[PDB]
């Protein structure tokens, strides 16, 4: 996660870890939706991840009010979300040293996404630009950089640095030991997880007055 | 919420649905749909996507259906596969409605309807002018009321208008009180003449139009006219009015020695009732004149008529009309107990085919089929063109004509598809052949095991027993889904009881229905709830209760249909998935299986008795057999058995704890010889019959194949009070005896089978008198060529009525339609209907 210069700020290097093959990839996508009225904090997948976008609730009252031309406000909070979860590598992290050279899981939205992608062939010819990044071999190292000074929210600093290799790997110990503390992505994506129409009309409940 | 499809067709390049929407209102989309088939392809290639052989196979989206359909024809001529679901009206209702489509009754508009005709000949004919159409009652189960269409006057006819307050008469015999209950819904509207209301039944179309429409004999008489008509008066085009979709199309349909032409109106479900009875209701009567089975089902005889059949018209309308009324009604009081519609609505949507398919079981079959597969990325393989070749059907025993007393028989519960899971048969299941011998030397397990790895049938086809088989795979799933309803249907049953018993001393109080799943026993704390719950919501829940145990019911008989019709396309050409090594393999096998069990019944019988070579089983018809338990009953000797009752616990003690138990090691051996997947076969006690103790009767007769009776005391576990005579095929009822004759044949059983040959002659004698002094007409033969001189000849003129109720002879008009039908009963019991002179006796010794 990300803690904060007790400013708004705050700085940490982190690394995408990648899978083998025939393995879940090093990237899983889950979607759900997030509101709280009448104490009905409502939070859950939404199945917008899979050919469904109907039997999913929230959709579906999206659509049916149409709420984003009747209701901009209430839109926004129902909304679905997504969250590219990916297994990392917490480099540095002055804040809280405790998770450097651990394993952990960070949600990351868009933004962050969106730059592996301008980390390739693909972004300027005549010259050429350079070639990939997020395997244990040859890849970058995310400076995560926020920045929130009479502006708005966090910031977007971060940029990988240099292809470079990842410290001690040629070594079987640090190998299928390192593999280990990732939490390998595909439970995010499942049946695994789940809770019925119910808890979303008793959330929903109360809006009205009835 | 979730939609649902009401009709869909393929006209043009276009699917032409016709639905209730998220609103729950009715539409009418059109979708230049884009179909895809597949085809074969290298595993280089390798997708998703294979055929149930398992060989890997690549989708292709076409632009338009018409573009699809060519690439068949093309293939075809090619030579090679073209694999995917061709019916596009399946494939675009499947990729419609990817999930379990549940269904609104109410918003489907059934329309019941009938035709009133006339003519100086008597039996109209369609196809042709002389529309005088005398009345049109049509149905709406939306608005629930009867549309009347009267004619006052025209080229032919006139006057006398119908008479609301006037139902029909009254304290008499000629009104029958034809709106017996609720007239908010009789609508007499008819503006007086018909050439305009004959139109304004399709402004009338337009403003209900039909989903589903039956009658009686409207697939052939009331549409195919109704069409044919209006077409000669307002033109061809503005006859199509009567469709959603302004087309139609005709379709000749060649008889025995004649041949019709039926009409049908796209985007719409013509659902011969009368068709929808003779195929779900498993009777089979003589004549299905609906002056019969009306009086079968609603139990009554109506409308006690008095006129000239064919010219009645003149006679009333009080009374004519009166039946244009009672009549599509009555066709539509029979569904209400019968829920044919009901029925056929549960399949369709289960299916996810055209409504009006249920009367295909190969297509139904093919859908779900297909769906199945769908899930799974599996595809199904191409329809090929097989010639139509006879094979082995069922085996019936040629039994011994004679008499027996005691009997007991043993059915075999769902044979056909039984044995296609035991041995898992299935295009792709074929493993391989073997050198077949002799059915018989199967049978008496003398031929050598025919296989140590392979799953085997007694023609010499063999399949992979560890690979499940796409049919019998299907077949277990909606036979697990038979289980599965049933068991809802026996909880709401269930729960309805606990709610009734709750009904005495409701609580006082102003509540309401609690919100409760009938389909599973109530809980604790809901069988509590219900008591303090007040009386106005039980009643409430009780019906909801019932509205589902009834659900359930037809949900699983559909089930049950399903599964007794399988076999019914696996031998079909048409059948995408027909094979003749399989058709044959079934069948073949379920042979080898009678036989087998007959083998080892009497085996046992005979041990058991103390014998050898006595053959216990009187005869078997495919999945049943018979067997006599008189040894067995002397065993503990007649004079010893407190009653009847008595005899029929021993008989069912007996063949519940010694038979069945050495029926199963018969079947399970067989399973091993044939080395079969899984042990399937179940033959299970049916009906224990014989005759009452302590009575000369015979108990009970054989004359043939699929000709006999039977004193039935029991029937798969339940016992009667009072015995049941089953009866298979004695022409009894037969559609040219009168119901007096027939009902004396049935009797003269009844008696001869309980109470003996003493009994059965004093009765012969009874009748014999009860019958020469009977009615006029009703023992009268009838037949006739194209008229009469100037009923058909004696109606009477009191000329020749003197003369002929004196001269006509019982005699013959006996002894040719009851002596002769008795004659062969008896003889074949070895009795004699009337007390024979004896012979030998003046041998006295
Ligand atoms: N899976 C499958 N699809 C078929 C078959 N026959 C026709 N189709 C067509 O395949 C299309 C669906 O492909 P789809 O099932 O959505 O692929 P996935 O979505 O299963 O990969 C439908 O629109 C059908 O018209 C079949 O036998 N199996
Ligand atoms: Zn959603």
């Amino acid at each position: 996660k990300l803690k904060l210069d007790a400013s708004g700020n705050g700085q940490a290097v982190i690394r995408f870890l990648p899978a083998k093959t025939d393995d879940a990839l090093p990237f899983a996508i889950l979607v759900n939706h997030g509101f709280k009225k009448n104490g009905k904090w409502y939070i859950e997948t939404c199945s917008s991840t899979h050919g469904d976008y109907d039997s999913c609730p929230v959709c579906q009252y999206i659509s049916k009010n149409d709420l984003y031309n009747t209701n901009k406000t209430e839109y926004s909070q129902l909304k679905r979300k997504t969250s590219y979860w990916a297994n990392i590598l917490v480099v540095k992290d002055p804040q809280a040293p405790d998770n450097e050279g651990k394993v952990f899981k960070y949600r990351f939205g868009k933004k962050i996404w969106d730059k592996i992608n301008a980390m390739i062939a693909v972004d300027t010819e005549m010259g050429e630009t350079p070639v990939d990044v997020t395997c244990p071999w040859e890849g970058a190292n995310f400076v995560l950089k926020v920045k929130q000074v009479s502006g708005f929210s966090n910031y977007d600093e971060s940029k990988f640095l240099n292809q470079s290799a990842i410290p001690n790997i040629d070594d079987e110990s640090f190998q299928k030991e390192l593999f280990e503390q990732m939490v390998d992505l595909s439970e995010m994506t499942s049946k695994d997880k789940f809770k019925s129409f119910e808890e979303l009309n008793t959330k929903f409940n109360q809006v009205l007055g009835t | 919420m979730k939609e649902f499809y009401l009709t869909v067709e393929q006209i043009g390049d276009s699917i032409f649905e016709r639905y209730i929407d998220s609103n729950g209102r009715e539409r009418t989309r059109e979708v230049e749909y884009k179909p895809s088939l597949f085809a074969h392809c290298p595993e280089s290639q390798a997708t998703k996507y294979f055929d149930i052989y398992g060989k890997p196979c690549t989708r292709k989206l076409f632009a338009n259906m018409r573009d699809a359909s060519q690439w068949i024809k093309r293939m075809e001529d090619i030579g090679l596969e073209a694999l995917g679901m061709d019916d596009f009206k399946l494939a675009y209702l499947s990729d419609t409605y990817n999930y379990e489509i549940k269904y609104d009754h109410t918003k489907i508009r059934v329309a019941n309807f009938d035709i009133e005709v006339t003519s100086p000949d008597g039996f109209p004919e369609p196809s042709q002018a002389k529309h005088p159409i005398d009345a049109i009652t049509h149905y709406d189960s939306i608005d629930d009321r009867f549309y009347v269409f009267d004619l006052l006057n025209s080229p032919y006819g006139n006057v006398e208008e119908w008479s609301i307050e006037i139902a029909a008469k009254l304290q008499e015999q000629g009104g029958d009180e034809v709106p017996s209950e609720i007239i908010d819904k009789i609508i007499y509207m008819p503006f007086d003449n018909e050439k305009e209301l004959l139109m304004e039944y399709l402004n009338f179309w337009q403003q209900k139009t039909p989903v589903i429409l039956t009658g009686w004999n409207v697939e052939s008489f009331a549409i195919p006219y109704v069409y044919n008509r209006i077409k000669n008066i307002f033109g061809e085009s503005t006859a199509k009015r009567l469709s959603p979709h302004r087309k139609t199309r005709v379709k000749v349909i060649e008889n025995m020695y004649g041949s019709r032409e039926i009409i049908t109106l796209f985007g719409i479900s013509v659902l011969d009732y009368i068709d929808l009875y003779k195929k779900f209701s498993f009777t089979n009567q003589p004549s299905y004149s609906l002056d019969y089975i009306s009086e079968f089902e609603l139990n009554v005889g109506k409308l006690k008529y008095d006129g000239p059949i064919s010219k009645l018209r003149e006679s009333n309308h009080q009374r004519y009309i009166s039946y244009n009324i009672i009549a599509v009604y009555r066709v539509l009081q029979i569904d209400a107990k019968r829920q044919f519609i009901n029925l056929s609505l549960d399949m369709g949507y289960y299916a996810k085919i055209q409504i009006q398919s249920v009367f295909s079981p190969i297509k139904t079959w093919d859908a779900i089929i297909f769906n199945s597969l769908k899930e799974q990325n599996k595809v199904i393989p191409q329809g090929r063109s097989h010639p139509v070749q006879p094979y082995p059907g069922a085996f019936v025993k040629e039994p011994i004509p004679n008499r027996y007393k005691y009997v007991m028989s043993f059915d075999l519960t769902s044979l056909y598809p039984s044995i296609i899971r035991q041995v898992n048969i299935s295009p792709e299941t074929i493993a391989g052949t073997f050198k077949v011998a002799p059915l018989h030397d199967y049978i008496n397990a003398v031929a050598e095991r025919p296989s140590d790895v392979y799953s085997c049938s007694p023609n010499g086809m063999m399949y992979y027993k560890d690979r499940d088989g796409v049919v019998p795979t299907e077949i277990t799933k909606v036979f697990n889904q038979r289980k599965e309803h049933k068991g809802y249907m026996l909880a709401a049953q269930r729960n309805g009881e606990i709610i009734k018993e709750a009904l005495h001393n409701p609580n006082l109080s102003v509540d309401e229905p609690l919100d409760v799943d009938y389909r599973f026993d109530f809980s604790d704390e809901i069988k509590e709830k219900i008591k303090k719950l007040s009386a106005k919501s039980l009643n409430e829940m009780l019906f909801r209760a019932q509205r589902t145990e009834v659900a359930g019911m037809t949900a699983q008989i559909n089930r049950k249909l399903l599964i007794n019709s399988l076999y019914g396309a696996l031998g079909n050409v048409w059948f995408r998935y027909y094979d003749l090594r399989n058709a044959t393999a079934i069948t073949t096998f379920g042979q080898m299986a009678l036989q087998w069990i007959e083998r080892k019944v009497n085996e046992y019988l005979n041990e058991v008795c103390g014998t050898e070579g006595e053959a216990f089983v009187l005869y078997g018809d495919t999945d049943s057999i018979y067997v006599s338990a008189d040894k067995i009953i002397d065993k503990v000797g007649e004079s010893k058995f407190r009653d009847t009752n008595h005899w029929v616990d021993f008989l069912d003690k007996f063949a519940r704890e010694r038979m069945e138990p050495a029926i199963d090691r018969g079947f399970r051996e067989m399973c091993e010889y044939m080395n079969n997947k899984q042990h399937l076969m179940f033959m299970d006690r049916e009906a224990i019959a014989g005759p009452p103790l302590g009575s000369k009767g015979i108990g009970g007769f054989w004359t043939g194949k699929k000709r006999y009776a039977l004193n039935v005391w029991d029937m798969e576990g339940t016992r009667y009070a009072e015995p049941k005579l089953k009866i298979m095929g004695l022409e009894t009822q037969k559609s040219s005896t009168p119901k007096a004759v027939q009902k004396a044949l049935k009797e003269c059983i009844r008696r001869m089978l309980q109470e003996g040959e003493e009994s059965l002659q004093e009765y012969f004698k009874e009748f014999e008198k009860e019958f020469r002094q009977l009615n006029y007409i009703s023992i009268a033969s009838v037949s006739s060529a194209n008229n009469i001189a100037k009923p058909s000849g004696t109606e009477i003129t009191d000329l020749i009525k003197d003369d002929v109720l004196h001269w006509m002879d019982y005699t013959v008009l006996l002894e040719k339609t009851f002596i002769k039908p008795l004659e062969g009963f008896t003889s074949a019991a070895k009795l004699d209907y009337e007390k024979k002179a004896s012979l030998f006796d003046m041998f006295d010794f």
